[PDB]
RNA sequence: AAUGGGUAAUUAUAGCGAGCUAGAAAGCCAAAG
RNA sequence: ACGGAAACGCUUUCUAGCUCGCUAUAAUUACCCA
């Protein structure tokens, strides 16, 4: 048997947030005691089309007011004295920080985003997340998978050319295919009593501040213990995972050194492990071939959010502290994560 | 109202019907409403046109309550949403549909919005 | 003689399968790759065409001592479990692998399931410019399971053959669970645990109690 | 009545090439799951036997005991066919041939 | 407008009046159009040509109007397919269906779109 | 500065679209007479 | 007191064999607006 398992212990340092698309919006959830209650909607309306309700919710949704504590469904709940809290959906506790530091402005989050969940409702990490970021710490050490990944002539710095890395049937030709090669299966899935919700604070350069956004992101708490189990079949394929304890370092080493240099060092978390970087806030620059885009990446923006003075602002959230922030404030990266191989 | 010989016509009309920013003269004719904010409409309306085929029509009438909670309410946000509900007869059409088949139809009548707003411009 | 045994086993999903079906009706702004599904109960469906497609190209690399390039280049222990078109007495070959339905409908509905395909949106991204591509494609649940049936011909041809078979059933259903019955596979999406492993027979006269020995092995 | 659309369901299907790892795919036209399918036969009785009659439906109900396990028509080692033969009922239409005695065989 | 007996030669023509890729001398004169775009349309009509066997006009009347949603939003995406079904007249002859024998003429027009883009190059 | 808010983009891309084997045999009849 | 009378184009026969809807793909990017 070829298939050479692996058992890839992703250790999560900043929050991670991945997948699922939809969001709820700021009349989707209820801040009354220190959780955050999202209701399933459906049954949200049901039951207060029940109790005659449903004239002023519709005028309830159309008003915008100051003040927005009264604008965020505790208000309606709270002046129209509602107290079953018998609806469908979940809670997740709060963050701690989660909104600007101000007491008054509690439950003033708008936009959370959804973190991917399985049909039971339960939060996993899927394997095509994690494998989309063991490609680019493929992609990027390897020199042949950089010389040019070339916008082709046929596009505006347009793509990767898809033909760098060989894939694909190759008719009369044999059938290599290397991350066929690489399979990374789903993780366990674990519990939603390890979300947060974390805000982006976007650090940038040349203006030393930290301006926050509308956008919350229900993510994992940091220090949780998740695991891959990723099988190889090729000598080729069985020589790449073994060498992710070189790569993800030479990757991090190639990193720190292009973009996260010229930041302040004090908000850069430590390593403790193998690094990797994993979705949904990690910047641009760990979902590409980041000495490959200097030129092309900062086309796509002629706009009022622009990503001015070349690489975008750092991404950063707050969360809790537990055992590692390196600064005070609660700065972690979104996508700092830690993994360290071992075969079966 | 709408049938199923006509739904794309209305909805190739509603669009055409729908203004155009006709000041700032930068790839001129544009519209006002924009397809990131068209598109989180039918995002409520295709989770929807899969479990139409899926489910009975007698579990769906909880979020088919709910496609009027939130065309409205992106219309409030938004005053070019407010003239695209206007424009094409969505609170209309969505308090009319009763069925199955109504309901594949008024989410094929979205699809058929997104279609057109792309086309044109 | 003539008899005809049956496996009944129990496929268990973990990380729950994609297979694929056109649908081009589909939608717009939702599923662009459907799961296969039964016409009647539009439930999640492993079809034995993608049972025994895996079964010979798993063994193609266990029980072939020449490398095969086709069917019907097979090794003659293949040939005479599956079948080919280019021999003479193997055509008709000594397994009906019988399509799985979603048996634990139940207790699904028992646990807190809305519906029994979920939905993953998936995200080319673009490793230059950074710029997106989603798809939604629809796989079956991650506790499902599925009643695998497997009928097995004793003709007058099986001196004793059939336990030299049955080394070979209980290497491709082992050699399943460490791959990934179609779809993606590569990203999750097949891994199985193939439960109750249960011989019996259904019509002739075949003692199967030397049988479960080595499926329970 | 239920939510059938199409008599005929049309499974997508491939095949992969075994070096080369090419796909081959394939359309192919199928009976959907829950059909009842009207199924009669005639057995006529000639007397030139006279004695052969209850030891004919022993063969009759073997033999659809035995398309029951294998798969009447088509693909039928990919999955298809299995049939399942229901509601069998013995009535004689012309002649006098007690019927009730024999379908028992048929239970 | 096509009629039974030019239906391919018009086909055959569109073909040829599509443009190719006059630059990228790599196998050039080969089109911007894509054979995996132009069979993401056929899997639209191919589906109702063998339904049109079998059912009636009176039930295949929603996926009719159907084509000219997807036609149409297949062409807002990429500016190929936009050519498309400019040089083949296929917007104007999907709203000439109104039976069962130019629903089956117009599914067989595709084919021939495909068959001599397969040929062509 | 507070405060009210998110905004835009992508919605699958590239392929394969079936291949091979069988294409009527044996009786009647005719032949052998 | 019809080149007519009498005469089943009939019996036997699985549209069948073999075939993974597959291959690659992080729900992600930009950070501002009033």
């Amino acid at each position: 048997n070829d298939y050479r398992t692996f058992k890839l212990s992703l250790l999560t340092l900043a929050p991670i947030h991945i997948g699922n698309g939809e969001k709820y919006t700021s009349r989707e959830f209820i801040y009354e005691n220190k959780k955050f209650y999202f209701p399933d909607m459906g049954k949200f309306y049901n039951k207060m089309v029940e109790k005659r309700l449903a004239e002023k919710f519709e005028a309830f949704l159309i008003q915008t007011r100051p003040n927005a504590r009264n604008n965020r469904l505790i208000s309606f709940l709270n002046d129209n004295r509602i107290a079953e809290r018998s609806f469908g959906g979940y809670s997740i506790s709060e963050t701690g920080l989660e909104s600007d530091k101000n007491p008054n402005s509690a439950g003033a989050i708008n936009e959370v985003n959804k973190f991917i969940r399985d049909a039971f409702g339960n939060p996993y990490i899927p394997g095509s997340s994690l494998k989309g970021a063991i490609r680019t710490i493929l992609m990027n050490t390897t020199p042949k998978w950089n010389n040019e990944n070339a916008v082709n002539d046929f596009g505006r710095f347009p793509k990767e050319n898809k033909n760098l890395i060989p894939w694909g049937p190759k008719k009369g030709k044999e059938y290599d295919d290397l991350f066929n090669a690489i399979r990374v299966s789903d993780s366990k899935p674990f519990d939603n009593k390890s979300l947060i919700l974390v805000q982006k604070w976007d650090y940038s350069a040349k203006t030393n501040k930290a301006k926050p956004l509308p956008l919350y992101r229900e993510s994992i708490s940091p220090l949780t213990k998740i695991e891959f189990e990723i099988t190889t079949t090729t000598d080729e394929a069985g020589r790449l995972i073994e060498e992710l304890g070189k790569r993800a370092q030479a990757f991090y080493k190639d990193y720190k050194a292009f973009f996260l240099s010229e930041f302040p060092d004090d908000k850069i978390q430590a390593n403790l492990q193998y690094p990797i970087y994993l979705g949904a806030g990690s910047g641009a620059w760990t979902k590409t071939l980041f000495k490959q885009a200097d030129g092309i990446l900062q086309r796509r923006y002629s706009r009022m959010k622009t990503k001015m003075v070349k690489k975008g602002v750092l991404k950063l959230t707050k969360a809790p502290l537990k055992t590692l922030v390196k600064n005070h404030e609660s700065f972690y990266e979104m996508g700092k994560a830690n993994f360290m191989i071992k075969e079966i | 109202i709408l049938t199923d010989e006509n739904y794309v016509d209305i909805a190739e009309k509603a669009i055409l019907k729908l203004e155009r920013n006709t000041r700032n003269r930068k790839n001129p004719d544009a519209f006002f409403l924009t397809t990131s904010k068209l598109r989180n409409l039918l995002s409520l309306t295709s989770t929807l046109f899969d479990e139409s085929k899926v489910k009975e029509y007698d579990a769906l009438l909880d979020r088919i309550a709910y496609l009027r909670v939130q065309f409205v309410y992106q219309a409030g946000r938004e005053i070019a949403v407010k003239d695209l509900i206007e424009k094409a007869q969505i609170l209309e059409a969505l308090k009319e549909i009763k069925d199955r088949e109504t309901l594949q139809r008024f989410c094929r009548y979205m699809e058929a919005l997104v279609a057109y707003f792309k086309f044109y411009g | 003689t003539f008899a005809k045994i049956k496996f009944s086993a129990q496929i268990r999903l973990e990380t729950g399968l994609h297979i694929g079906g056109s649908d081009a009706f589909a939608a717009i702004g939702a599923i662009n790759s459907p799961v296969i599904k039964d016409p009647i109960t539009n439930l999640p469906i492993i079809p034995g065409s993608s049972l025994k497609g895996k079964m010979r190209t798993l063994l193609a690399k266990v029980y072939n001592e020449k490398v095969a390039e086709k069917p019907s280049d097979d090794s003659d222990i293949l040939s005479r479990l599956f079948g080919n078109s280019k021999d003479k007495r193997f055509k008709m070959g000594r397994l009906i692998f019988r399509d799985a339905f979603l048996s634990n409908a139940d207790e699904l509905d028992s646990l807190g399931v809305r519906s029994y395909t979920e939905v993953k949106f998936e995200n080319t991204i673009d490793r230059i410019t950074a710029e997106a591509n989603p798809r939604q494609i629809e796989r079956a649940i991650r506790n499902s399971t599925f009643d695998f049936e497997l009928i097995y011909e004793i003709t007058d041809e099986n001196e004793n053959q059939v336990e030299e078979d049955f080394k070979v059933i209980r290497d491709g259903l082992k050699l399943l669970e460490l791959d990934y019955l179609g779809g993606s596979g590569s990203r999750g999406y097949g891994k199985v645990a193939f439960e109750n492993l249960k011989a019996t027979t259904v019509f002739g006269n075949y003692d199967v109690k030397t049988l479960n020995e080595l499926l329970t092995a």
